[PDB]
């Protein structure tokens, strides 16, 4: 199988700016099989960005990103108070299904 | 007349292997009389979609220059094969003009293409849209910037194709579907293929 | 729909076998492939094992090849999952969700704490 690796472990990034996050793998997975959930603390994950380009319901068109091959990028526009959550990479192409390493997104005052 | 000539639509509809979408199989059928009732009267064909002519009067009319297009795609995008729609398959792998005079048949092939299976490709990146019925065959390292990269993939250098994970235990929309698109012209030349005449 | 109620969990012994039943109602279960995932406390997610409702097919990762069993029941719309000879290292909390079905993947379970105990 292919293990999903996240280049940054945690982002202690202040409020307002615009950064990017990366999902890296040992080989290309698909143009559109991967997706990202959002596990809130003490809750269940929810999917926003599917097909590596499209967006699920409830997204204010603020969360975006693009990529293909062995590395994919997910971008933001401007940080706000509700961005303090968790994100998980995914891959559905091989027999075995794995998840991303995860990033503990946090804001700084 | 006693005996009427017929052409083998069965081998088109019953074939062991189909071509991928980015290299779609194209065939020409002429000088035959093939019944069209047997197609939509069957049950295996999950989708029998077309508007230019009703199934009832398929056999009533006569046509010329029958062309058949065959390929295998993912289920969740069967809607994309129609006159005037967008999408990756509808822009970089196949094009359907709005002024389309033909019909579309699509059916599941879960037990014929499963494991798992990886040998499956399709065009992902292309300069722009395609002209109607264009065959888009090429192999180039598309670059998402201005720096020229050749020979090997690199940063902002992307591989044009991508495969499909047709796992045997997938749900609806992920199982491979076989699609056959029929096109023709309405007797612009001396008649070549007509319907079966009653006796 | 009412979002995939899982069978209640609890503390067990290292050597028992707990059963998780993800019964539900609200959408067709003859064409929706279910899946079981677990999360250990503050650790990456891991797909435990999935089922295929099209022909009720079983396939799941090789990290534990012979100790995972899934039984589907479309009649009363229930999803049994169990493991054989659970260990004290298998403490986690489990979700039953929808994988492989219609493109719009959603409806993760409410979660159930299935932990082990030694006291």
């Amino acid at each position: 199988q292919i293990v999903l690796t996240q280049s940054p472990a945690i982002m202690s990034v202040s409020l307002g700016e615009r950064v990017t996050m990366t999902c890296t793998a040992s080989s290309s997975v698909s143009s559109s099989y991967l997706h990202w959930y959002q596990q809130k603390p003490g809750s269940s994950p929810k999917l926003w960005i599917y097909s590596t380009s499209n967006l699920a319901s409830g997204v204010p068109a603020r969360f975006s990103g693009s990529g293909s091959g062995t590395s994919y990028s997910l971008t933001i526009s401007s940080m706000e108070a509700e961005d303090a959550a968790t994100y998980y990479c995914h891959q559905y192409h091989r027999s075995p299904y794995t998840f991303g390493g995860g990033t503990k997104l946090e804001i700084k005052r | 007349p006693n005996i009427t000539n017929l052409c083998p639509f069965g081998e088109v509809f019953n074939a062991t292997r189909f071509a991928s979408v980015y290299a779609w199989n194209r065939k020409r059928i002429s000088n035959c009389v093939a019944d069209y009732s047997v197609l939509y009267n069957s049950a295996s064909f999950s989708t029998f979609k077309c508007y230019g002519v009703s199934p009832t009067k398929l056999n009533d009319l006569c046509f010329t220059n029958v062309y058949a297009d065959s390929f295998v795609i993912r289920g969740d995008e069967v809607r994309q094969i129609a006159p005037g729609q967008t999408g990756k398959i509808a822009d970089y792998n196949y094009k359907l003009p709005d002024d389309f005079t033909g019909c579309v048949i699509a059916w599941n092939s879960n037990n014929l293409d499963s494991k798992g299976n990886y040998n499956y490709l399709y065009r992902l990146f292309r300069k722009s849209n395609l002209k109607p019925f264009e065959r888009d065959i090429s192999t180039e390292i598309y670059q998402a910037g201005s720096t020229p990269c050749n020979g090997v993939e690199g940063f902002n250098c992307y591989f044009p194709l991508q495969s499909y994970g047709f796992q045997p235990t997938n749900g609806v929309g992920y199982q491979p579907y076989r699609v056959v698109v029929l096109s023709f012209e309405l007797l612009h030349a001396p008649a070549t293929v007509c319907g079966p005449k009653k006796s | 729909e009412v979002q995939l109620e899982e069978s209640g969990g609890g503390l067990v012994k290292p050597g028992g076998s707990l059963k998780l039943s993800c019964a539900a109602s609200g959408f067709t279960f003859s064409s929706y492939t279910m899946s079981w995932v677990r999360q250990s406390p503050e650790k990456r997610l891991e797909w435990v094992a999935e089922i295929s409702s099209g022909g009720t097919y079983t396939n799941y990762p090789d990290t534990a090849t012979g100790r995972f069993t899934i039984s589907r029941d479309n009649a009363k719309n229930t999803l049994y999952l169990e493991m054989s000879s659970l260990r004290s290292e298998d403490t986690a909390m489990y979700y039953c969700a929808n994988f492989g079905n219609y493109e719009e993947i959603a409806y993760w379970g409410q979660g159930t704490l299935v932990t082990v105990s030694a006291a």
